[PDB]
């Protein structure tokens, strides 16, 4: 099966996290054991019948007491992709996260609580739901599906569902993305309905459906929902793109780096570059777990052994890629569109936060405000603005002050979004557009 | 209640001697208000080197993962640099 990522987004009463916990827990992606003590448990507080949101509610409890064993990362697999499942956690420190993250989305699910109060508090302006709506949608997370959660507490009214449609419709098409792509499901994360089997409390239901460009799909789950993914492209074909986390010096093997492949392939006996550094030599080997790897693909985190080059020459930050085929360089400036987040404040030519572009962490001076854009269309608004604040997009010109290694985001993805720090907080994304090598 | 978010830190030594268990040690010996140690365990990354990754789970409010990370790389003597891992909402 192919592979895909998914990130779960919404406020902290749609009842996103107890969604989530049922598709894992009913497509078997919770660990047998794990289950079966707490199914076990379940089952003896009464005459044995048991609700999977009890399950779930006692996992949640085990994993806020730190026990719950491996990463934090959710897992199942569909009928036909091997899922990975993001959900959003409301700490301020995630929106970097998200940004430089290894694990980007391939689609995004807004859950959206029915009730009257909840669903109004959810789709506020300055809400953290509409500001990781944004952020996916500016990486490029293109794909959505949309879960109206709680039906239950609307007693699977058609005109509510139908009105909260409208109103979310509103709410995702202001940020960018077109209500007519986006499958729109009823459901009860809770009681299961239209989760991974089809309701039985609404005859007005006949399902979701969304444009492509071949045409129209149709479905009645969440399950068939996420199916319906269209499959995402790798960058296999594109040159070796390797961002460096640590650098190790081993005795009797030499200088050892470790990193991402973001994106490429990569081989023992391939000649490569380091940049900004300008080393190039040849890997000896290279390994990722327990084994000796024939070759490296994108997702891959691995650790090589290369000749000629001490622990010194090179670091963490540098970018590592074909000597050969479209080495890497440093640069002497970029231009990127960036987004300015809700934050106190106006900037101005001459701000030089801390940047954090794939493993690079360096001040970058926001040298020039070129122009200020429309966001969703990208059309010049107006030239030189004196200011940006938060809401604008606009296009900026970049100064490294240390020698660093980016990328255009149409180019190598992994290496063209970064994120702004400052004021203890992300106060922009950035989505490089061009890059003086 | 607080808001918390579950996070998985990846602590990396400086070679294949570093003592580890000095260096989970050292961590789980860190203190934060609304921060609380979960489980961990040492996973190889090749050529003898394991990295230390480990999870805990932080009340939004309370806890800068900025300067948790800081204060986990205060310990030169075993960590090189630290990276998270994954972030999950509780």
């Amino acid at each position: 099966k192919s592979h895909i990522n998914v990130v779960v987004i919404g406020h902290v009463d749609s009842g996103k996290s107890t969604t989530t916990g049922h598709l894992i827990y009913k497509c078997g992606g919770i660990d047998k054991r794990t289950i079966e003590k707490f199914e076990k448990e379940a089952a003896e507080l009464g005459k044995g019948s048991f609700k999977y949101a009890w399950v779930l509610d006692k996992l949640k409890a085990e994993r806020e007491r730190g026990i719950t064993i491996d990463i934090a990362l959710w897992k199942f697999e569909t009928p036909k992709y091997q899922v990975t499942v993001i959900d959003a956690p409301g700490h301020r420190d995630f929106i970097k996260n998200m940004i430089t993250g290894t694990s980007q989305a391939d689609c995004a699910i807004l859950i959206i609580a029915g009730g009257v109060g909840e669903f109004e508090a959810g789709i506020s302006k300055d809400g953290q739901t509409r500001e990781h709506a944004l952020l996916a949608f500016t990486l490029g997370v293109r794909q959505l599906i949309v879960a109206v959660n709680k039906m239950d507490s609307v007693k699977w009214d058609e005109s509510r569902f139908q009105e909260i449609v409208k109103e979310t419709s509103n709410f995702i098409k202001k940020v960018g993305y077109n209500p007519k792509t986006v499958p729109f499901v009823p459901i009860s994360g809770w009681n299961g309905d239209n989760m991974i089997e089809a309701t039985t409390n609404a005859p007005w239901y006949k399902g979701w459906e969304k444009e492509t460009k071949a045409g129209v799909v149709k479905g009645k789950t969440l399950l068939e929902a996420i199916d319906a993914i269209e499959q995402p492209s790798r960058p296999t074909d594109k040159p070796l793109r390797l961002p460096l986390q640590d650098v190790y010096k081993i005795g009797g093997i030499g200088t050892v780096p470790v990193g991402r492949v973001e994106t490429g392939v990569i081989k023992p006996g391939m000649v490569v570059t380091f940049a900004p550094a300008g080393v190039t030599t040849e890997v000896k080997s290279v390994e990722m777990h327990h084994e000796q790897l024939e070759q490296g693909v994108p997702g891959d985190n691995v650790g090589f052994n290369v000749k000629n080059v001490s622990v010194k020459e090179i670091r963490r930050g540098n970018v590592c890629g074909d000597a050969k085929n479209d080495p890497p360089k440093g640069c002497a400036s970029f231009n990127a569109t960036v987004i300015v987040l809700n934050h106190p404040g106006q900037i101005s030519a001459g701000y030089s936060p801390v940047l954090d572009c794939h493993t690079a962490h360096i001040a970058c001076r926001f040298d020039e405000l070129l122009e200020k854009n429309d966001r969703r269309s990208g059309k010049k608004l107006e030239d030189h603005p004196k200011f940006l604040k938060s809401g604008d997009a606009a296009l900026v010109k970049f100064v490294p002050s240390k020698p660093m290694c980016v990328e255009a985001f149409s180019e190598y993805p992994p290496l063209g979004r970064f994120a702004v720090r400052d004021m203890r907080q992300t106060v922009a994304v950035g989505v490089i557009k061009s890059v003086d090598k | 209640p607080a808001a918390k978010s579950i996070v998985t830190l990846d602590v990396k030594p400086w070679d294949d001697e570093t003592n580890l268990e000095e260096m989970v040690a050292n961590v789980k010996a860190i203190e934060m208000e609304g921060l609380t140690w979960g489980a961990h365990q040492f996973i190889p990354i090749g050529f003898g080197i394991k990295k230390l990754q480990i999870n805990c789970v932080v009340e939004d409010d309370k806890v800068s993962l900025d300067d948790l990370q800081q204060s986990i790389e205060e310990d030169e003597d075993h960590v090189q640099s630290t990276d998270i891992a994954a972030m999950q909402a509780l």
